[PDB]
RNA sequence: UAGCUAGUAGGUGGGGUAACGGCUCACCUAGGCGACGAUCCCUAGCUGGUCUGAGAGGAUGACCAGCCACACUGGAACUGAGACACGGUCCAGACUCCUACGGGAGGCAGCAGUGGGGAAUAUUGCACAAUGGGCGCAAGCCUGAUGCAGCCAUGCCGCGUGUAUGAAGAAGGCCUUCGGGUUGUAAAGUACUUUCAGCGGGGAGGAAGGGAGUAAAGUUAAUACCUUUGCUCAUUGACGUUACCCGCAGAAGAAGCACCGGCUAACUCCGUGCCAGCAGCCGCGGUAAUACGGAGGGUGCAAGCGUUAAUCGGAAUUACUGGG
């Protein structure tokens, strides 16, 4: 429709790709943690979660996540590999 | 956000506000928590012009209501000392 | 010297009047060209140029016949700007050009060979001698 | 009694239809009233009653009683019809409505002249 | 196209027009933009009426209010089409020596004088007295209202003036003219259904409208109840079915504040 | 809303004298009373119970002159109120103004008294009332302002104040024109023949 | 409508939601609902409430208000605390419009307004003057919510359309036993008054605020800036030719609708003649009609009156109160 409010369009278009590329990004290093869960190297999943530790809790501080699902993200994976350890 | 506001009931050319709590994205005439007191924009000099219980309007202050300006020239109108 | 005058003086009127099978709506759709391309002209300078395809033959044949009523031309004409009026021109019609014969200062006429100066055009000259 | 059966099956109450199936309650209805003609009634009346067979703009056939005496109806002429029976003829529940559309008054009545849609005496 | 150039040279500045005053030169304000014709409409959805106008003193304003004289009324119009290449074009303003087209729904006739408080009339309405031709009788008589509305909002123009008699069938289509195809046509659009092909019916002479002073007509109403006729603009002419009928009204004395509305 | 008709006719109807045409002249004998209220006055009717209902109603309200749905929203009044509703809805015509500037005798008639009340005149408590049906309240005090006092319309009329029984619930001056209410009336004190009964039958079922 | 269910019922583990959750996937068992109505069909927004009814109940829930759902149809996601979105996005479908035919635009179940439907429902009006909402420190901007204005007797309420006097108990109509009665204090005449309309002048209240200037107290190094309170000035109204008040003139401009055999309030005459016709039921009209039409008169209601349509009561003729 023919509206002078149609910027808040085109700038969601601005978020939809940029703030998405940051959470895409985020989840793949979340499955590089699952890959040291298929691998069973212990060392290498305290080093990935070293890794994705900041980067999720960086993704919860800018509004992205509600800093409820990095906690889950955080307590479940915490609970994977001292399992695995 | 709550604040304290006029409701504006009455009949047509006779005016009668409701001084009352609610939050901002209600309605006028809409939902509302609790009515404290009341105004008469019309009312001449009588019996009763005007009631305005402060201990309610008071702990709506304590809980960060926000004040109209109407509703500040009535707190004006009701004064402490006067 | 206000341009507010000096573009009251770039707007005239043409009073468009005739006999019955003169050839009013054909003279009024070719100032169209006239006017169109007076739109043109106007459209004629500028970064591009958008005109209307000029029409196709296919669809170059048809037609409407019988006038009545009157249309309004306003124009975007490159010096001035005068309006058109449009009437039906018949005895049993035209009795909206005796009340905008009055509306137009100038008077066009149209008169055919084979037709000649006849009653509908002596009515007319009777209207238009009332105020010169 | 036996209020058991009661507590099994809910008391049921009769719901009575209308005398007149004019489509979820209105007051009038409007038709294309074909088929004028008189009606020998029933038993104790022996007269001409003129009817008309009022094919409805809702679907339903419907006919109409013609009150009045007088009237300008030849298979055309769409009226209005408003309800009530008649008690003269079988299958007849439905009245003609005059001041209404295209059947006019009833010429020179004085009295009761709500009804049969005649206006004031002017004169 | 040697015409443009005769066109630009040899016509002057638009006229000033007379008023019952003087004459109304094209360098004031106050402007003067009465209606000429409420022209027989195409419809497309809407009727609008039309308003050809005489706006030659004073340049638009968009939210200009006018002021309606023979009702005397502050009427806010902001709505202008001009008719720019034929097509009725956007809300715009322009230059005076124009003429509009406005939107008005039953409220302006021929001719209502426009200024900002100069309550005066100018000297025209040169519209003639008609000729009656036949009739409605509606074929296919199923939904009059096409023609209850659509017929009298015909009514208002300057070539057809619809006629209502009292026993509500046999409505008389009003022609100045002769040929009543127009309105046969006309008949045949959006809100138009109704066929009413015509036949030979006698009304003889263009029912002379006149609505007297008010204590004195009513007796004119009482003592031929049956001999009156409602106007499109619910008027009452007298009914006009002879010349001797009409020598018995002009014997009866009508006094009245003559108004031609023709 | 009002008669404006056959006033004299009503009291041939119901047979009483409904003081519609008191005046100034005393009762009249000019009408053929009791023997022809119409063409066919001389039959004798059945008169049954919702005869009789009928017409103790129209005459209660004939002399009141009072509307159908206006009394009938007296009674709605009456019948909430406390004590009994007959003596409560007698209270409430009583209680109109145009009644009160009657037994003041500002006027011959009830119609007089009522065009006396319409025309800006009669003033209650400083304030200025049009309308007849202006419930009156206890000690009130009603008079007619100056610039419409004493045109000689409620002079003489004044003069048949002193041949009414002039009642104990309100007192007039005569000397200003200012008149007195006071408490509400007994019902053993007005007129002592109508009858509240048949109006509670009537409109109780 | 007597069987329904296979992500179905439960558990373990992984993923997912701001959060429990077969919400979603891998494995294991056969459970789960149901005659105190499971599954299927039709209908319906729900409620506070409205109408009726002594009460219990019955229909309804349109306007006021709370919740839910929807935005031409369906599906899907992003933004954000909150949408899986009326005036945001995309795709698929239908219907219109433009095109220079390569491609695009649209969604009034918003306010107005139009076509169609139907017995039936309004103006393409004024303004943020007041409230409220959004943004801004504030001034200011938007607000078809709202405050109003216009139309509709749609419902309720009030007022008026005169009052007092006035017999020759006039004229005309109706009836008659042609004596007379009725219309009828009705009308004419006389004396007053003017509510409401017409016109001419004053004129509140809905108006709180906000702006400029001054003084005092806080703040601070600061008598500078800013907050707050008195105080001085110019002021902010669409309604609005406002409510209301005064004056001018003249009873002057303002009364109709149903019924009259019983139910149920009110009587005759004339015209047909089981015909015209009326009727809610009993039913009348067949040449002396209190039942049709007309006239007179009366009754009832009143700017409304009758008819039609719907709900309740009467109907204890759905009986739980309260039947056999
Ligand atoms: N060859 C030729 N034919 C012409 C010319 N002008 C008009 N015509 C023809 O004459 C006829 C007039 O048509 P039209 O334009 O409708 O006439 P009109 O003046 O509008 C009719 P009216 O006066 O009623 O409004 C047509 O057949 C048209 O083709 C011309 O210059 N050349």
């Amino acid at each position: 429709n023919i509206k002078s409010a149609k910027k808040r369009a085109i700038q969601s278009e601005k978020a939809r790709k940029h703030n998405a590329s940051r959470r895409s990004m985020m989840r793949t290093f979340i499955k590089k943690v699952y890959a040291a869960i298929e691998a069973g190297d212990k060392a290498a999943a305290q080093k990935a979660f070293n890794e994705m530790q900041p980067i999720v809790d960086r993704q919860a501080a800018k509004g992205l996540i509600h800093k409820n699902k990095a906690a889950r993200h955080k307590a479940n994976l915490t609970a994977q590999i001292n399992k695995l350890a | 956000m709550v604040t304290i506001r006029l409701a504006r009931h009455g009949a047509k050319k006779r005016p009668f506000y409701q001084v009352v709590v609610a939050d901002s994205r209600n309605a006028r005439n809409g939902r509302f928590i609790e009515r404290v007191g009341f105004f008469n924009p019309i009312a001449s000099e009588k019996e009763e012009g005007t009631r305005l219980d402060l201990d309610r309007i008071a702990h709506w202050v304590g809980q960060g209501a926000t004040i109209s300006d109407r509703v500040a020239a009535l707190i004006k109108e009701v004064n402490k000392a006067a | 010297l206000s341009p507010y005058l000096q573009e009251v003086a770039k707007r005239r009127t043409f009073a468009i009047i005739s006999h019955p099978d003169a050839g009013k709506t054909t003279i009024t759709e070719k100032v169209l060209l006239f006017g169109q391309a007076i739109q043109t002209a106007g459209t004629v300078k500028g970064r591009g140029s958008n005109q209307h395809a000029k029409s196709d033959w296919m669809e170059m044949e048809k037609q409407r016949g019988i006038s009545i009523t009157t249309s309004v031309m306003q124009f975007p004409y490159h010096d001035c700007l005068v309006n058109l009026l449009d009437t039906p021109g018949h005895e049993d019609f035209s009795e909206d050009t005796y009340r905008t014969l009055t509306a137009v200062d100038c008077c066009l006429m149209v008169i055919d060979a084979a037709k000649g100066v006849e009653d509908r055009t002596r009515k007319l000259m009777e209207v238009t001698r009332l105020r010169d | 009694a036996t209020v058991n059966q009661l507590v099994r099956k809910p008391r049921a109450r009769k719901v009575a239809k209308s005398n007149v199936p004019a489509l979820e309650a209105c007051p009038q209805k409007r038709g294309v009233c074909t088929r004028v003609y008189t009606t020998t009634p029933k038993k104790p009346n022996s007269a001409l009653r003129k009817v008309c067979r009022v094919r409805l703009t809702n679907g339903f056939e419907v006919t109409s009683y013609i009150g009045g005496e007088g009237h300008n109806l030849q298979e055309h002429s769409v009226i209005l019809i408003r309800g009530g029976r008649v008690k003269d003829l079988p299958g007849v529940r439905y009245h003609t409505v005059r001041g209404a559309l295209d059947c006019s008054g009833v010429k020179d009545r004085k009295q009761a002249r709500s009804k049969y849609g005649v206006k004031r005496p002017k004169a | 196209d040697h015409m443009l150039d005769g066109l630009v040279e040899w016509a002057p500045a638009p006229m000033p027009r007379q008023t019952d005053t003087r004459t109304v030169e094209a360098s004031e304000d106050k402007f003067t933009g009465f209606v000429f014709k409420i022209q027989a409409n195409m419809d497309p959805k809407h009727r609008d009426r039309v308003a050809f106008m005489r706006v030659v003193s004073g340049k638009y304003e968009k939210g200009m209010k006018l002021r309606q004289v023979r009702t005397a009324k502050d009427v806010v119009i902001s709505d202008a089409l001009t008719f720019m290449a034929g097509d009725r074009s956007h809300v715009e303003e322009a230059y005076p020596g124009d003429i509009l087209g406005l939107h008005n729904h039953g409220t302006i006739q021929i001719g209502d004088t426009f200024t900002q408080g100069e309550m005066m009339k100018f000297t025209g309405i040169p519209n003639f007295a008609p000729e009656l031709f036949r009739r409605i009788r509606l074929k296919d008589p199923l939904k009059q209202k096409q023609l209850l509305k659509g017929l009298v909002q015909l009514s208002e123009e300057g070539a057809v003036q619809v006629f209502r008699p009292i026993s509500n069938n046999d409505l008389i289509v009003g022609a100045v003219g002769v040929l009543q195809f127009d309105v046969v046509v006309a008949r045949l659009k959006s809100e138009y259904n109704v066929e009413a092909v015509y036949e030979s019916v006698n009304v003889a002479t263009a029912r002379w409208v006149e609505c007297a002073d008010a204590k004195k007509f009513e007796e004119f109403k009482r003592k031929n109840e049956s001999q009156l006729a409602l106007d499109g603009g619910d008027n009452l002419a007298y009914i006009a079915t002879s010349m001797v009928n009409l020598r018995l009204a002009q014997e009866r004395y009508p006094d009245v504040q003559f108004h031609q509305t023709r | 809303a009002r008669y404006l008709g056959p006033k004299l006719k009503l009291s041939r109807r119901e047979g009483t004298d409904l003081f519609l045409k008191s005046g100034v002249r005393a009762i009249d004998t000019k009408c053929k009373i009791e023997q022809a209220p119409g063409q066919h006055g001389a039959r004798k009717p059945r008169l049954s119970d919702y005869g009789v209902q009928l017409r103790e109603k129209q005459k209660v309200r004939r002399i009141y002159g009072v509307l159908e749905r206006q009394f009938r929203n007296y009674y709605k009044e009456a019948a909430r109120l406390k004590g009994n509703t007959g003596e409560n809805l007698l209270a409430l015509l009583e209680g109109r103004l145009d009644n009160v500037v009657y037994r003041m005798g500002f006027g011959a008639t009830r119609a007089e008294a009522r065009q006396l009340v319409s025309h800006k005149a009669i003033m209650v408590n400083g304030r200025v009332v049009n309308i007849a049906s202006y419930q009156v309240s206890p000690n009130d005090v009603v008079s007619i302002r100056e610039k419409a006092k004493k045109q000689s319309r409620v002079k003489a009329a004044l003069e048949l104040a002193e041949q009414r029984e002039k009642p104990t619930w309100l007192e007039v001056d005569a000397g200003k024109m200012e008149g007195t209410f006071k408490r509400k009336p007994e019902r053993s004190d007005l007129s002592a023949d109508i009858n509240e009964h048949l109006i509670v039958e009537l409109y109780s079922k």
